[PDB]
């Protein structure tokens, strides 16, 4: 009985449907009755045309601002070159229009969109903590295709008014069930750049989420790290076919490319799980994304079994997101039990790092406290340390179930003599695993250069709770 | 570009 939508450019939305698999299973959350319909997302960057034939129909003032220019009106700046296409593009892949003629469908067609201009112009705190926190109690999912820059080189995440925003947005948005942040991954695979350089995707209330190619590849632009969460298809080689959504001056484009269409795409999918199960809180959806992304048929190097298990790599958190998984399991969800957080100082005194350090620690994880956490949820070990040449570390951290999370891999371009100073390198890996036992972190001088430098603070943060387990996969 | 699409 379920009609899939007769727009032109549909049959050409591959990563939607396809008898292929290689798809997000997205028609199958459709012919659920899932399409997005009372849900509200913010496309964060740089405006959205709101009159675009393809998006008029699901546009939202109420989830629109313009900080840029501070006024109600997320219109794009109109230029030659078509710089400020990108949230335009990045819009109809949440909520583009269906059956109506028109190029093809968002993944939550029937949801409300609206867009926060706030990239086109210079890009402060101030103007991060605005859009992150616009109309927390009328925005449900807000999407954010942008970041630090991806040169190899940086290490840095939001800073006050942004962090703020983030943590009174999983607090208090939505009813106090949370705000929901989907982040890019990132584009700096081409200078082999880590996302733990990046503290909006490392954040722990952000879905960081990766890119596959058609074929079922890391893509070129990918950046490996622990904290991403899933992924969903992007672009890849020319061979590989593309994104296709809205483009700048109402017309459709069937070439949108890189991390900046996974997140959307994952957007959309949380979405249509809202719709499935308005109740569900921020932590309840980054659960339902560990237990139901599928690994299959993506290809990677580094695909490993954690400790209850399911399968992660680095540059793909759980998997591809599965949108009829999402909302089938969100109906009858439980919600999970209130986040502990148990901090554990590691060090009692500082260590030279050399050639290699190893640090293990055996944790009880707040054992006998209220904070005691037996399901890890998100783990951070916030490392100060000094280093002569910051990008020639890599930092791993092995949990007591054994998986072992590339905190850190070798940055070329980082040539930094700044070490890091608290940075909280955040792993996905050891979700759902028992905490309690021996930690090990490794770090190692992956250069022949002789480095020098000292690890001076490394304190564990677990996050989780402990109740609800499943039977390990 | 402190921050970039
Ligand atoms: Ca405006
Ligand atoms: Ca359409
Ligand atoms: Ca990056
Ligand atoms: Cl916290
Ligand atoms: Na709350
Ligand atoms: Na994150
Ligand atoms: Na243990
Ligand atoms: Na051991």
């Amino acid at each position: 009985v379920y009609q899939e939508p007769t727009d032109p450019k549909f049959p050409q939305q591959w990563y939607l449907s396809g008898v292929t698999q290689r798809d997000l299973n997205v028609k199958a959350a459709w012919a659920q009755g899932y399409t997005g319909h009372g849900i509200v997302v913010s496309i964060l960057d740089d405006g959205i045309e709101k009159n675009h034939p393809d998006l008029a129909g699901n546009y939202d003032p109420g989830a629109s601002f313009d900080v840029n220019d501070q006024d109600p009106d997320p219109q794009p700046r109109y230029t030659q070159m078509n710089d400020n296409r990108h949230g335009t593009r990045c819009a109809g892949e949440v909520a583009a229009v269906a059956n109506n003629g028109v190029c093809g469908v968002g993944v939550a067609y029937n949801a409300r969109i609206g867009g926060v201009r706030m990239l086109d112009g210079e890009v402060t705190d101030a103007v991060e903590a605005r859009s992150l926190g616009l109309n927390p109690n009328h925005i449900h999912i807000y999407s954010a295709s942008w970041g630090p820059e991806d040169d190899g080189k940086t290490v840095d995440g939001p800073a006050r008014l942004a962090e703020e925003a983030f943590f009174r947005g999983v607090s208090q948005g939505r009813g106090g069930l949370g705000s929901i942040f989907v982040w890019a991954s990132g584009n700096g695979g081409r200078e082999h750049d880590s996302c733990n350089c990046d503290g909006y995707t490392n954040s722990i209330y952000t879905l960081s989420i990766s890119s596959a190619t058609q074929f079922g590849n890391v893509p070129w632009y990918s950046e490996a790290c622990s904290s991403t969460l899933a992924t969903t298809y992007s672009s890849g080689n020319q061979n590989e076919k593309q994104i296709v959504t809205t483009d700048l001056r109402q017309k459709c484009t069937e070439s949108h490319t890189g991390t900046s269409a996974s997140a959307p795409l994952a957007a959309g999918i949380i979405a249509l799980t809202l719709e499935a199960n308005k109740n569900l809180t921020w932590r309840d959806m980054q659960h339902l994304v560990v237990q139901t992304s599928k690994p299959a048929h993506l290809n990677a190097n580094d695909w490993a079994t954690n400790g209850v298990g399911r399968k992660v790599s680095h540059s793909y958190g759980y998997g591809l997101l599965d949108a009829g998984a999402m909302v089938a399991l969100a109906q009858n969800w439980t919600t999970v039990a209130p986040q502990r957080k148990c901090i554990i100082d590691i060090l009692t005194e500082p260590k030279d790092i050399g050639k290699r350090l190893e640090v293990r620690k055996t944790v009880t994880a707040c054992l006998g406290e209220p904070n005691h956490i037996t399901r890890l949820e998100h783990a951070q070990a916030r490392l100060t340390l000094s280093y002569n040449r910051r990008g020639d570390l890599a930092i791993h951290l092995v949990s007591p179930m054994g998986t072992r999370s590339t905190l850190l891999a070798a940055r070329p371009h980082d040539y930094s003599a700044d070490g890091f100073n608290d940075w909280a390198f955040m792993t996905t890996h050891s979700w759902d695993e028992d905490p309690s036992g021996e930690w090990v972190l490794e770090i190692e001088n992956t250069s022949e250069a002789n480095n020098y430098g000292t690890l001076t603070k490394f304190t564990l943060v677990l996050y989780g709770t402990a109740s609800g387990s499943l039977v390990p996969r | 570009r402190r921050r970039v699409r």
